[PDB]
This record gives structure tokens, C-alpha cells and sequence, in this order.
């Protein structure tokens, strides 16, 4: 009984700040991959970062720019996302999927794909001039 | 009879995971069919090419068991000549193949709280493999068309990942054991029949 659910729509001209908070209930999974995938209307689906909870090594892409700063809170079991530098074509929704980890030879690697076993309720941000 | 080695392959406390399956050899001994069929520890039978009670009247050379374990949902996707997710990268039925599946659920066999199991399949691969083709190799694959240079990360996807079985989850999520019989006739006397 996973849920999922995102907060931190805001609408605001560009080059101001963002954050997102993704929140997961009912996890019988001790280490599991917590990923943002982002669609918008027109095109497909991408990924932008995904990060492990072994000890919080993350996956980005070349968009990134160091403008994002992902924090996850083991109290409260939350993933916050703060990012600035505002671009136009990051106006999307944004869902937050975890996925089981990875065990081979005594190492932890994670598998962070499109296929997904979870999703939840996104949140949309749209930023224009 | 003959000491039939059927009691070394489906019921022993480990199976090998399903991307590196076990595979056993049977020959040489006279077996009786009518016992196995006629049990209720097995989910479902049901295949081509033999009836059950024509089993022992027909004699075969050799026999090939592949033994691994699956997912519930996996178990009735897996067919010959079907094309599947799972079925185009660890484990392809010829359309000629003779033979079938057995599953079994083993739930309380193996079972854990919570955390990763050591069972491993792949989601990417490069193509489709050759029927009955195990591959043992567990390179990255190459998914971003600009390249890596071999570094673990974005565009270069480990393709291997476990399963994370849970006691409380659904039925499509059971831990079904699976072995799977193949009967093989060459050019050679028959060693298996049956009384
Ligand atoms: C192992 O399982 C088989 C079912 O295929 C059963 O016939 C046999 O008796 C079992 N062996 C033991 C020792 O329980």
C-alpha cells in the first residue's frame, strides 16, 4: 500500500526558485531508488535525476547545470528538491516513483528506468515570460 | 526405476536465479510420469506434443530440466512461439520445442520482510537471443546513443535488477518456483521409458 504524493506547484516568472517535496507512505522497503520524471503536454517522457537511499549517491542528466540540490529526510521520509535559474523548457509535471534496489556480489547498484512498478499524483509547474 | 534422479531437481532448498537458470541432464533410467502428474503441489500443467498417460508408453533419449524462478504474471506470459518482455532476453521457446513448464508457488520456501533478494533479471538488452541460449556476461548496456567511455551512470544502464519479493504482496507477485522438462531424440538407442 505505497502512496505517493507531490507538492510544490508554483507559477512565477523565470529566474526566481523551486521546490519540490515528494512524500511516501506505507513503504515495506528498507532501500529502494526515489526518481523525478517529468511530461508535458507534446512531448514524451524523460528523466531527470533519480537518487539512492543506500547512502544518497544520485543520477543525473546534462540539463542539471548544478542548479539542483535533492535532499532526502530519513525521519520523514521525504525527498526535497530546490532548484533556481528558471528554464522554459523544464514547464512540465513531475512524478516521483521509487524502485527496488540492486544486490550483486556484495555491492548496491540501482536500476533507475522508464518502466516503473509505482507512480503517483504529479505536480505541474509552468514558467513562461 | 533405475534411481531416476528426479528428487535432486524439483525439490531442493536453492534454485539458481532465472537470468543463469540450473540446468540438469536425465538419461539412462526408466521413469514413471504418472506419479508427478498426478500431484497437487504444482500450479499448473498444461502443454503440446504428449498427453500425461502417454508419457510412459513413448520413449525418449534425453531429458533437460532448467530450473529458475519467476514472478506470478510470469508464469502464464511464458509460452513458445508468444513474444514477450521477459521472454526476449533471458529465456526464448522454439517454436518446434517439445516439452513444457511446471510452476509451483513457494511463497513460505522464500520469503523476507523486507530488503533485496539475490535473484537478478534484466529490463534492457542490445536484441533478441537465440532459443535455449544462456547468457552469462553482465556488461552495461549502452542505452544514450553518445557514449560513457564503460562508466556506470546515465545512458549506460545496468540492465541486471532484482526482484524484492514481500510476504503480503499479490497474487501476480508470488515467488513461483519454475522448472522446465524438454525432451530431446537424436540419432541414439532411447534410454528413458517407462513399466
Ligand atoms: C520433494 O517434493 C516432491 C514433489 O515434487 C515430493 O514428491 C517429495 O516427496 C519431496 N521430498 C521430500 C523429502 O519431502
Amino acid at each position: 500500500q505505497v502512496q505517493l504524493v507531490e507538492t510544490g506547484g508554483g507559477f512565477v516568472q523565470p529566474g526566481g526558485s523551486l521546490r519540490l517535496s515528494c512524500a511516501a507512505s506505507g513503504v515495506t522497503l528498507d532501500y529502494y531508488a526515489i526518481g523525478w520524471f517529468r511530461q508535458a503536454p507534446g512531448k514524451e517522457r524523460e528523466g531527470v535525476s533519480c537518487i539512492g537511499s543506500s547512502d544518497g549517491r544520485t543520477y543525473y542528466s546534462d540539463s542539471v547545470k548544478g542548479r539542483f540540490t535533492i535532499s532526502r529526510d530519513n525521519a520523514k521520509n521525504t525527498v526535497y528538491l530546490q532548484m533556481n535559474s528558471l528554464k522554459p523548457e523544464d514547464t512540465a509535471v513531475y512524478y516521483c516513483a521509487l524502485t527496488v534496489g540492486t544486490y550483486y556480489s556484495g555491492n548496491y547498484h540501482y536500476t533507475c528506468s522508464d518502466d516503473m512498478d509505482y507512480w503517483g499524483k504529479g505536480t505541474q509547474v509552468t514558467v513562461s515570460s | 526405476t533405475n534411481l531416476c534422479p528426479f528428487g535432486e531437481v524439483f525439490n531442493a532448498t536453492r534454485f539458481a536465479s532465472v537470468y543463469a537458470w540450473n540446468r540438469k541432464r536425465i538419461s539412462n533410467c526408466v521413469a514413471d510420469y504418472s506419479v508427478l502428474y498426478n500431484s497437487a503441489s504444482f500450479s499448473t500443467f498444461k502443454c503440446y506434443g504428449v498427453s500425461p498417460t502417454k508419457l510412459n508408453d513413448l520413449c525418449f533419449t534425453n531429458v533437460y530440466a532448467d530450473s529458475f524462478v519467476i514472478r506470478g504474471d510470469e508464469v502464464r506470459q511464458i509460452a513458445p512461439g508468444q513474444t514477450g518482455k521477459i521472454a526476449d532476453y533471458n529465456y526464448k521457446l522454439p517454436d518446434d520445442f517439445t516439452g513444457c513448464v511446471i510452476a509451483w508457488n513457494s511463497n513460505n520456501l522464500d520469503s523476507k520482510v523486507g530488503g533485496n533478494y539475490n535473484y537478478l533479471y534484466r529490463l534492457f538488452r542490445k536484441s533478441n537471443l537465440k532459443p535455449f541460449e544462456r547468457d552469462i556476461s553482465t556488461e552495461i548496456y549502452q542505452a544514450g546513443s553518445t557514449p560513457c567511455n564503460g562508466v556506470e551512470g546515465f545512458n549506460c544502464y545496468f540492465p541486471l535488477q532484482s526482484y524484492g519479493f514481500q510476504p503480503t504482496n499479490g497474487v501476480g507477485y508470488q515467488p513461483y518456483r519454475v522448472v522446465v522438462l524438454s525432451f530431446e531424440l537424436l540419432h541414439a538407442p532411447a534410454t528413458v521409458c517407462g513399466p
